[PDB]
RNA sequence: CCUAAGAGUAC
């Protein structure tokens, strides 16, 4: 349920493509330089601009609470808590490649639903990531 | 009745009409079309032709033929196309669609996906969705042109236990293909999987495309401006070209390749550089063709259509062959009374510079009703001599 | 079939309810597959359906003739100046749901031909019949209720 | 090669085919009259004495 | 019927594998239809004026 | 053969609009198009059910009655 | 010869009924209805006005043949909720508001002058 | 709008298809295969009408 | 049509002039008093002539008057011809369009299409259902398919009107969708 | 028009058609 | 409170109105009853005494089915299933005639106007063939040379457009929504630029033009359609919205009694 | 009923 991972990202290039309604970015952590993001957004579901600040976080459920899916997806009833309540543009994916690029680095993919993100940074903060589900939260 | 494949074992549905209706995916090994065609029916009428009937000439045990160790049937048409439509990127489904394709899909497990996007809505991806139909425990990797771990072109094909990973779904994944989803599927999980796997991805792709709709229409054809004036340029390049070739060889400055005459030289010269001007013109228009282009849809989803066919319909027609060559001279040193006597011009042999879309000149008609006629008649000798050798 | 080689058979028939209908209300009488038309190159079959629509809003005949200097683009404009798409795509809604379809659908009059081959004439089905006098076979043909 | 070979055989029909997305792979759509018309004999056990009494 | 009382036939065989009478000709322009004529085996053989 | 009652797609009674549109071509002399308009035949449905109408009946009509009372 | 004749559309046969229920086994507190001589101008306001409730998890419809004038409507709400309520209230709904619609359209056509 | 030319045998319309064949009194010179001894063949389809 | 010098004009002109064709437009106008001006006048009268494929051997044709008599911003839309680069012409095609048989003339467009399609609408424009002849009703046919409501095409050529094809329609107009609505 | 010897235009000929198939016809090869 | 409605246009066989406040599947299925559910009058049963016509007794069959007939009390007639009589009745049908004799030199056009009703109607406003023209004669029914008759006894039973399109009173029904495309439920098909090459539709004066720089409104559903019902003359078109209200608000009510009653 | 011929249907 914890964050998994968190980060502030600066976009340094929105590329359309052939796509009317998804935009792959490329950000650079603004903190550590060696964590740097590819993640393929709805930019007409979330509008996203050049050098444009976003922070990014991968959890592993969205409940507040601590875990004590599995479960069919339930409409969001009114009074429900939960992280994205927090963030302005979530997604649900998967863990598919953990590759080492370096001695130091590692990079984690994942693909929501066909939408693809790559992670790389050094594993002494990406080591909370795994081969599992995950939820990615991003907020301007 | 070429192959055992055209001859297999089915089960009734009894139907309130007069045809015999048939799965789209099984109408390939039977080579057959909705046009006119009739098929038979034979009922077996004891117990043990009904068991062998059941148990080796079954359509899910034929999904795999012995012919070229690959599956013989596959999504083709509208599910086809529909299948490369649903699983672009852009391809998003709301909470209502999602829900009536999963009760399309009649194994559905009862479980709703988790959205690809929670937040600010709930969207679906028709990636996550054909998932659904792919039944669990299956693992594919194809790595088409270029296509690394990371799919900007969203190119290849990475499913992970049944999950779409990335990749859009087309005739290389789903079709008649070594390899592909259906082999691995029917290798991995049985025969019969594989046929409740074409029943879930026909039904939830046709649910898709029937409320998301697909067209043609003239405009499709129709190649804007600029890119028409570069056609128009290529043809005239080439003609350029050939020109300069007939006056090299009308000067006898042109020399004869090893192996043929000068008048054989210059013709392959010639035919040459006629068909790579077709080819690079229907390159240009191909290329300007934009993604919403229907014709560039079908050609890519690979359900119907060819590079050749938008290249005749968009930028040019092509040569007309007959035998193997050009357009001879019927009359004396002629092909028409309306060219001059020994005109080796493209349009005098035979060249039809015209698209399908500007229509033909009427030698250009007559020329092109000549290679129609060449291809019926090769058609009709190539299926009668083919009987008698298959026999 | 059409006037260009597009045959077929009636796959199913629907109610004007169920047909995907324009804007208009106008629903098609005939639903034909795009994918008749990349592979087999019937160009002409779009044209004569532009020039059909054109011809009916203006009441003009439309001249049809081979080698004539009728092109495409004349007949674009002149249905532009009816106040519909110049390539003859149309808005069209779903009948099952109302809602608009994401591509727009080839929409316009043509004409078709009804061929002799109904499909009444060629159902056949027997059981046990007639038997040939020389070889006891059954008879051979529909109209003898043959195998 | 006319008779023995090949033989026009009984229990078989003829119709044209469309196309149904709504019917499974293995599954083929027959015509009630030729359902009507094409027969099997299935024998008399006392498991479906009764169905078959029925269609009787 | 038009078509009918404007046919003309080639008796030739019909069931030769030489192509070449069947090809539309150069002199047909004009004097028969270039594509009018059976998809069988009289292709070119049967040709209409 | 005779006019149709009914447009095929949309179903507006145009077998009604027959005799008024030879007479507008006749009498008024005006052009195809205008004539169809002013019948009220505005999608081009019922304007192609009323255009490319053939009368064939009153080929039919020459003949002398095969029974004739 | 075969084609079927055109009421079997619209009218009920001998021996069945409009609506049959049957629990589903996949998921719980779901079920699936038959309803008979239907087609989608039922199913999709039926699915619309279900998709409208905040108790119901899961609603969708198919016809699972043209030929056949019937379709398969799955239901799921939360645990207390049957879902024969969900569609009671659901045509309740529809009800309520074709009832307005048409009140408010004989208004609406009241204030015409020129018709 | 019947055109005629046809004939009324035993009360069936049957029409007589036009019959192509080559022409009379034309020289026709042919080159022949390697097998015949003969190389070139000239024919007249000599004929008085 | 026949081709002269034209020493007036100093260019290759076809002998018919708007004068015939007037008087031809008279005579038919008159059939629907003046000296008959039919095909054999203009046959009589040197301006038409029969050429076989004989003499079209030691002829040369102009595909158009208009394109190829005359000596020699154009619209991109039209397709590509070519002027021959040629001014001895003997004779002149009456029109292109008359090289198609009777079922390739009911065609629209037939130069738009590929020429197998055009050979299979012609095949199986025989087998279209119309009405054959006006007197069905006292015919004794053994089978005879009518349509009820035969249609004049929307689409249709000039050569169609010479095969009565606007009086004896065999088909209809019907309203078409290109779509893949359902799948079926 | 008014020039009698005015050339003629590619419309024109088909009344020069017209004319021919009032004199022959269409099955004029078999009548003759 | 509820869906409403502002109507722009009201013809007598068309109406133009503006339904706002609605779901889309509603819209839908009322317009899919007023095509196919609403009940209406016609002639299914035709018996030819004489035809002596050059038209097939069947051919004239099918145009007399065709033939438009008032419907506007339909309610109050039965279906010829669920009535206790043999075949026809006068409760359930009505009864009309088409006698004609060619007795002048000149063609005889039989319109529907010579369509005489003979079932008593018991005062109900049903039968009668709707006359559209000014000139009086209705559908050209056939054409008579001298000495040609026609006669023949036409029963007409009540029916929807479902069993039969002959029955439906709706003809063609203009349904448009967003005309702006600001719920992107279409994408365009264009060359060069969509909106040049897309014509607007006139209902397009009825919304505020897109702000070409605001974001995609993905909260927002379906509502406002523009719906134009063309009346073929059975009932009055605004009966036509009327009605076909009431058979699908009587489709909603028999579902809810089924559900209680089992 | 047999034979022959012709016209087509889908490859
Ligand atoms: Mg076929
Ligand atoms: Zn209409
Ligand atoms: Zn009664």
């Amino acid at each position: 349920s914890n964050t998994l991972f968190d980060d502030i990202f600066q976009v340094s290039e929105v590329d359309p493509g052939r796509y009317n309604k998804v935009c792959r970015i490329e950000a650079a952590s603004t903190t550590q330089d060696q964590c740097k993001l590819t993640l393929d957004i709805n930019v007409e579901l979330f509008p996203v601009a050049a050098q444009d600040s976003l922070t990014v976080t991968i959890a592993s459920s969205l409940n507040l609470e601590d875990t004590p899916a599995t479960r069919s997806w339930r409409p969001p009833q009114a009074g429900d808590r939960s992280l994205a309540d927090d963030y302005d543009y979530v997604m649900y994916g998967t863990a598919y490649k953990f590759e080492e690029v370096s001695k130091d680095l590692i990079a984690v993919y994942y693909s929501f639903g066909g939408l693809l993100m790559r992670l790389e940074g050094n594993y002494r903060n990406l080591n909370n990531l795994k081969q599992e589900n995950a939820y990615l939260l991003i907020r301007r | 009745s070429l192959h055992k494949m055209s001859m297999m074992a089915h089960r009734v549905k009894v139907i309130p009409y007069s045809t015999f209706r048939l799965n789209l995916s099984v109408t390939s090994p039977y080579n057959a079309d909705f046009d006119g065609d009739e098929m038979n029916l034979h009922v077996p009428q004891s117990e043990e032709t009904r068991a062998e009937l059941s148990q080796l000439c079954a359509v899910p045990l034929q999904i795999v033929s012995p012919q070229s160790n690959k599956p013989c049937m596959g999504i083709v048409q509208d599910t086809l196309c529909g299948i490369r439509k649903l699983t672009l990127r852009d391809t998003f489904i709301e909470l209502d669609q999602v829900l009536n394709m999963l009760y399309w899909v009649p194994d559905w497990d009862g479980v709703i996906p988790t959205p690809a996007i929670i937040k600010p809505k709930p969207l679906w991806s028709g990636k996550q969705i054909l998932s659904v139909a792919i039944p669990n425990g299956i693992h594919l990797q194809r790595f088409d042109e270029g296509t690394t771990l990371l799919s900007p072109k969203d190119n290849g094909m990475l499913i992970i236990d049944g999950q779409i990973i990335f990749g859009v779904v087309e005739k290389k994944t789903v079709g008649s293909s070594n390899g592909g989803l259906i082999h691995v599927v029917t290798r991995e999980k049985g025969p019969q999987v594989c046929a409740k796997l074409f029943g879930n991805i026909q039904k939830v792709v046709n649910f898709w495309l029937l409320h998301n709709g697909f067209s043609t229409g003239i405009g499709d054809t129709i190649a804007d401006g600029p890119t028409m004036r570069e056609i128009t340029e290529t043809i005239a390049e080439a003609k350029k070209k050939v020109l300069d070739v007939t006056k090299e060889a009308q000067a006898n400055l042109l020399t004869a390749k090893h192996g043929m005459t000068l008048r054989e030289s210059f013709e392959d010269n010639v035919v040459r550089f006629l068909n790579e001007a077709r080819d690079k013109a229907g390159r240009l228009a191909e290329v300007n063709l934009k993604d919403l282009n229907n014709v560039k849809q079908m050609v890519m989803a690979g359900s119907k259509g060819s590079f050749i066919n938008i290249a005749q319909m968009s930028a040019c027609v092509g040569q007309q062959s007959v035998e193997g060559k050009r357009i001879a001279f019927g009359f004396v040193d002629r092909t028409l009374p309306h060219f001059s006597k020994d005109d080796y011009s493209p349009e005098s042999k035979g060249f039809v510079e015209n698209s399908y879309l500007r229509g033909l000149t009427p030698q250009e008609f007559f020329f092109h009703a000549m290679g129609g006629r060449e291809g019926l008649i090769d058609t009709a000798v190539k299926t009668a001599e083919t009987g008698y050798i298959q026999r | 079939a059409s006037r260009h080689g597009q045959k077929g058979t009636i796959g199913i028939t629907y109610r004007r309810e169920d047909m995907p209908f324009t804007a208009e209300g106008i629903v098609p009488d005939l639903i034909i597959n795009p994918h008749a038309i990349p592979s087999r190159m019937t160009v002409a079959h779009l044209i004569e359906c532009l020039l059909s629509k054109v011809a009916a809003l203006s009441g003009n005949e439309g001249d049809a003739s081979p080698f004539t200097d009728i092109t495409v683009e004349g007949i674009s404009k002149l249905l532009r100046e009816h106040g519909y798409q110049s390539r003859g795509f149309e808005v069209m809604y779903n009948g099952h749901t109302g809602k608009k379809l994401m591509a727009q659908i080839f929409f316009g009059p043509t004409y078709y031909q009804r061929l002799r081959h109904m499909v009444d004439d060629k159902i056949h089905a027997r059981a046990r019949g007639p038997m040939q006098v020389l070889t006891r076979q059954p008879v051979e043909g529909r109209s003898r209720d043959g195998g | 090669r006319g008779n023995l070979m090949g033989k026009r055989v009984d229990f078989s029909a003829r119709t044209v085919i469309s196309g149904d997305p709504n019917l499974e792979l293995d599954q083929v759509g027959v015509p009630k009259s030729i359902a009507k018309t094409l027969t099997y004999p299935e024998v008399v056990t006392p498991y479906n004495i009764d169905r078959l009494t029925q269609l009787v | 019927t038009l078509s009918h009382l404007r046919r003309t036939n080639t008796p030739i065989g019909r069931d030769g594998k030489l192509a070449k009478p069947r090809q539309l000709h150069n002199t047909h322009w004009g004097l028969v239809c270039p594509a009018e004529t059976p998809e069988g085996q009289a292709c070119g053989l049967v040709k209409n004026l | 053969m005779i006019v149709p009652v009914r447009c095929f797609s949309c179903g507006k009674v145009v077998g009604d609009k027959w005799e008024s549109y030879l007479n507008l071509l006749q009498e008024d002399e005006l052009d195809e198009g205008t004539a169809l308009s002013r019948l009220g035949l505005k999608r081009y449905c019922c304007r192609r059910m009323i255009l490319t109408h053939v009368d064939l009946i009153e080929k039919f009509l020459r003949y002398n009655p095969l029974e004739k009372r | 010869m075969n084609a079927p004749d055109r009421f079997e559309l619209f009218l009920l046969g001998e021996g069945e009924s409009k609506l049959k229920i049957d629990p589903d086994t996949k998921a719980p507190n779901a079920v699936v209805i038959t309803f008979e001589k239907e087609d989608h101008t039922l199913g999709n306001l039926i699915r619309a006005e279900l998709l409208n409730d905040r108790k119901v998890l899961f609603a969708a419809y198919k016809v699972e043949h043209p030929f056949f004038a019937r379709f398969k409507l799955r239901i799921q709400t939360t645990e207390g909720y049957d879902p024969k309520d969900a569609l009671k209230n659901a045509c309740n709904s529809i009800i309520n508001k074709l009832g307005a619609l048409k009140t408010n359209f004989e208004t609406e056509w009241n204030l015409q002058t020129l018709a | 709008f019947d055109m005629g030319g046809y004939f009324i045998i035993n009360g069936s319309e049957k029409v007589l298809i036009a019959q192509e064949r080559s022409a009379g009194n034309i020289v026709q010179v042919f080159k022949k295969a390697a097998p015949s001894p003969i190389s070139h063949v000239a024919e007249i389809r000599s004929a008085l009408e | 049509f026949i081709v002269e010098d034209d020493e007036s004009l100093g260019h290759k002109e076809l002998k018919v002039r708007k004068g015939h064709i007037a008087k031809l437009m008279a005579t038919e106008y008159q059939d629907i008093d003046v000296e008959e001006y039919t095909w054999s006048s203009l046959l009589n009268e040197g301006l038409v002539e029969y050429i076989d494929a004989e003499e079209e051997e030691s002829i040369l044709i102009a595909m158009q008057p208009e394109d190829l008599e005359p000596a020699e911003d154009v619209d991109p839309a039209k397709r590509i011809r070519v002027s021959h680069h040629a001014t001895t012409f003997t004779h002149c095609e009456i029109h292109p369009s008359m090289i198609l048989g009777v079922a390739a003339s009911i065609i629209p467009f037939p130069d738009h299409n590929q020429s197998p399609r055009n050979t299979y609408q012609s095949a199986m424009g025989k087998q279209a259902m119309g009405v054959f002849l006006t007197n069905y009703n006292v015919r004794m046919d053994t089978m005879a398919n009518i349509l009820y409501y035969p249609q004049k095409p929307l689409g249709t050529t000039r050569a169609m009107e010479y095969l009565k094809f606007r009086e004896l329609p065999a088909g209809q107009n019907a309203i078409v969708a290109i779509a893949c609505y359902s799948g079926y | 028009f008014e020039d009698e010897s005015a050339p003629i235009t590619a419309e024109d000929s088909w009344a020069v058609i017209s004319a021919f198939f009032r004199e022959k016809g269409l099955v004029s090869q078999q009548l003759d | 409170e509820g869906p409403q409605v502002k109507i722009r246009e009201a013809s007598k066989d068309n109406v133009d109105f503006i339904l706002s406040n609605v779901d889309l599947a509603m819209a839908n299925s009322l317009r899919r009853v007023m095509i196919a559910e609403i009940p209406t009058l016609a002639i299914d049963s035709v018996e030819v005494e004489t035809n002596t016509t050059v038209l097939a007794d069947e051919f004239i069959a099918h145009r007399l089915g065709l033939i438009p007939l008032q419907s506007m009390d339909i309610e109050q007639l039965e279906y010829s299933r669920d009535c206790f009589c043999e075949d026809h009745c006068d409760k359930c049908s009505v009864v009309l005639t088409l006698q004609a004799f060619g007795e002048s030199e000149s063609t005889t056009n039989v319109y529907s106007k010579d369509l005489v009703i003979v079932s008593n109607l018991m005062g109900r406003n049903i039968g009668h063939p709707i006359i559209q023209d000014k000139e009086g004669n209705g559908v050209l029914i056939c054409k008579l040379r001298k000495g040609q008759e026609l006669k023949l006894t036409c029963v007409a039973k009540k029916g929807i457009a479902k069993e039969h399109a002959k029955w439906g009173p709706a003809a063609a029904i203009e349904f448009e929504y967003d005309p702006w495309n600001k719920l992107k439920h279409t994408d365009y098909w264009y060359e060069q630029d969509s909106a040049k090459e897309w014509p607007q539709s006139k209902n397009c004066e009825y919304e505020d033009p897109p702000n070409e720089g605001d974001p995609f409104d993905y909260k927002a559903q379906a509502d406002t359609f523009y719906m134009n019902v063309e009346s073929v003359g059975s009932i009055p078109v605004d009966q036509v919205v009327v009605r076909g209200i009431d058979t699908l608000q009587k489709k909603v009510a028999s579902i809810l009694l089924a559900l209680t009653q089992m």
